[PDB]
RNA sequence: UAGGGGAUCGAAGAUGAUCAGAUACCGUCGUAGUCUUAACCAUAAACUAUGCCGACUAGGGAUCGGGUGGUGUUUUUUUAA
């Protein structure tokens, strides 16, 4: 069980029919300049330090 | 109401031409009014094309193409968006975007 | 040092195939069809049933010592869609993801110099 | 234009403008005094062939017909009339 | 029952007139008293690419069909079965926009063998060409695919698919035709796109054994 | 109408679908016909739904075909052509 703690640079654009999706840059801390373009689901800001045990799902942007 | 100085499509001169089968309408249909499109890309998609150049056993090869074209009914151009409805005017137009 | 099956897939629609030979093919092995990994008989197509069948793939191709391959998309093609249906690509990535290597890869719809009159009727296919 | 005259324009307008328009017609082709170079002789060719005539008798050749005007051989003085 | 426990395997060789003799493996089978297995697959094709064999990378596109035509030890050796574009690279190098031409002529070699060939070939347009295309006249064209006949069946008599074959590998007749040709008109991509087998006459094992060593 | 051609589409016919019915829409096959020679028919939203000849009124800016003129644009080769 691999832990890669990200952190978020660039909260994007709204997503979803129903907003549950914010889009989300991000940095990882633990390795900075990959820069990749996950999403998630929160009522989000810049530095939510986030978690994912998936490093990479690089994702695209779901109606 | 005429609509459209053409008509709809491309034919003069030329009196009658070879038609066309409709990928999709499955209709017939002349090669004029036709309404033809290259998709192309990547056999691969963005995703995956990281675990290609990764496990492949090429210290590169490329990403090679996948050609093709399209003909379509026009009703299956607007049913599916390909085509739209430009109002009267935004009609007289012709750019890609 | 490593050996080369060639491939041997294809997805229209409603099924798929992953269907392993030798580097000739007048011989083959291991072949797994769509239906097989999925019974709900509905989608026979799907984005996942080739995903679990690519493994199948690599189970029996990790199987009689196949390390390594080379790899072929058809479409239906014919007359039909050389519009590749969902499968080619999951399969073209999990075959990636279970330690196989790859090489060479090109199409192969079959395509016509015209001629076959293409099903349906003038009017057409229509709901 | 509100206005010109159109007697005498220019000695351009013509040049460019076709034969038969220049209000007076009057060709273009003319005549082409020629010395194969072997004799002195001089046969009156025409800038627009069909014919290709031979010099004089020397049996020479001179000069293709094409499209419109000959293509000449090499030699030929071809001084114009 | 099991369908790889009886499934004896075998190794690719090919002509010697290329790199890297080695491809990879094959798959066969075994017999009884009366009845054998090696015959039982030979005649059978192969068709990699140009690429595993030259080595090279320039060719990265475009593949070889052998023939294995006979055995040896498990060492089967080969004989040239046709040549092949990629697939794609052909469709590709087709646009709208501009003329495409076309290629062909068939042939008694002498190795008495009898081979049709595919010349593809474009107009390309000028380096400095107003005008948006790049098209051709017709009777010019007329004129292009006679020139195209003779360049090929002269490089086919001075013959023999071995010293043929090293004709097609570094993509000679590919120059002889754009220098006769430019005394015409401008033209690219110029391929030989195929290549296939019909007559080929009896096997002369060392006419092929002399291919190796 | 009688010969040739009969790839593809594809009324008719058969079908599986959907549906309260579905002889229709959707899907797959499919004679006939589409194609051609030779002969018929003469209809059409045969559509600018605007008879043709002419002659006269009010401005433009495009284009195809000609023709005329500008020590006009390049072509460059030496100047033209």
């Amino acid at each position: 069980t691999p832990v890669t703690l990200a952190k978020v640079i660039k909260v994007l654009g709204r997503t979803g029919s129903r907003g549950g999706v914010t889009q989300v840059r991000v940095e990882f801390l633990e390795d900075t300049s990959r820069t990749i373009v996950r999403n998630v689901k929160g009522p989000v800001r810049e530095n939510d330090i986030l978690v994912l045990m998936e490093s990479e799902r690089e994702a695209r942007r779901l109606r | 109401p005429k609509k459209r100085a053409s008509n709809g499509r491309n034919k003069k001169g030329r009196g009658h031409v070879k038609p066309v089968r409709c990928v999709n309408c499955s209709k017939s249909i002349p090669k004029d009014k036709a309404i033809k499109r290259m998709a192309i890309r990547n056999i691969v998609e963005a995703a995956a094309v990281r675990d290609l150049s990764e496990a492949s056993v090429y210290p590169e090869y490329a990403l090679p193409k996948t050609y093709n074209k399209l003909h379509y009914c026009v009703s299956c151009a607007i049913h599916a968006r390909i085509v739209r409805v430009r109002s009267r005017e935004d009609r007289k137009n012709r750019a890609p975007p | 040092s490593q050996v080369f099956g060639v491939a041997r897939i294809y997805a229209s629609f409603n099924d798929t195939f992953v269907h392993v030979t030798d580097l000739s093919g007048k011989e083959t092995i291991a072949r797994v069809t769509g239906g097989m990994k999925v019974k709900a008989d509905r989608d026979e197509s799907s984005p996942y049933a080739a995903m679990l069948a690519a493994q199948d793939v690599a189970a029996k191709c990790k199987e009689v010592g196949i390390t390594a391959v080379h790899v072929k998309i058809r479409a239906t093609g014919g007359t039909r869609t050389k519009t590749p249906g969902p499968g080619g690509q999951a399969a073209l990535r999990a075959l990636a993801r279970s330690g196989l290597r790859i090489g060479r890869i090109e199409d192969v719809t079959p395509v016509p110099s015209d001629s076959t009159r293409k099903k349906g009727g003038r009017r057409g296919r229509r709901l | 234009v509100l206005v010109q005259d159109l007697l005498h324009p220019t000695a351009a307008s013509e040049a460019r403008k076709h034969k038969l328009k220049t209000l007076v017609q009057g060709p273009r082709s003319y005549f082409l005094d020629v010395k194969c170079p072997g004799c002195l002789n001089i046969t009156t060719v025409f800038s627009h062939a069909q014919t290709a005539v031979t010099c004089e008798s020397c049996s020479t050749i001179l000069c293709t017909p094409t499209g419109g005007k000959a293509k000449l051989s090499e030699g030929t003085s071809f001084r114009r009339k | 029952v099991d369908p790889f426990t009886r499934k004896e395997w075998f190794d690719i060789k090919a002509p010697s007139t290329f790199e890297n003799a080695n491809v990879g493996k094959t798959l066969v089978n075994k017999s009884t008293g009366l009845k054998s297995a090696s015959d039982a697959l030979k005649g059978r094709v192969v068709e990699v690419c140009l690429a595993d064999l030259q080595g090279s990378e320039d060719h990265s596109f475009r593949k070889i069909k052998l023939r294995v035509d006979e055995v040896q030890g498990k060492n089967l050796l080969t004989n040239f079965h046709g040549m092949d574009f990629t697939t794609d690279k052909l469709r590709s190098m087709v646009r709208k926009w501009q003329t495409l031409i076309e290629a062909n002529v068939t042939v008694k070699t002498s190795d008495d063998y009898v081979l049709r060939i595919f010349a593809i070939a474009f107009t390309r347009a000028q380096a400095n060409q107003v005008k948006a295309h790049s098209y051709a006249q017709s009777s010019h064209i007329r004129a292009i695919r006679k020139v195209i006949s003779e360049i090929l069946t002269k490089e086919v008599q001075g013959s023999t698919l071995a010293q043929l074959t090293s004709k097609l590998i570094p993509e000679v007749i590919n120059k002889e035709i754009e220098n006769a040709t430019k005394d015409i008109f401008p033209l690219q991509n110029i391929h030989v796109r195929k290549v296939k087998l019909l007559k080929q006459p009896k096997f002369d094992v060392g006419a092929l054994m002399a291919l190796h060593g």
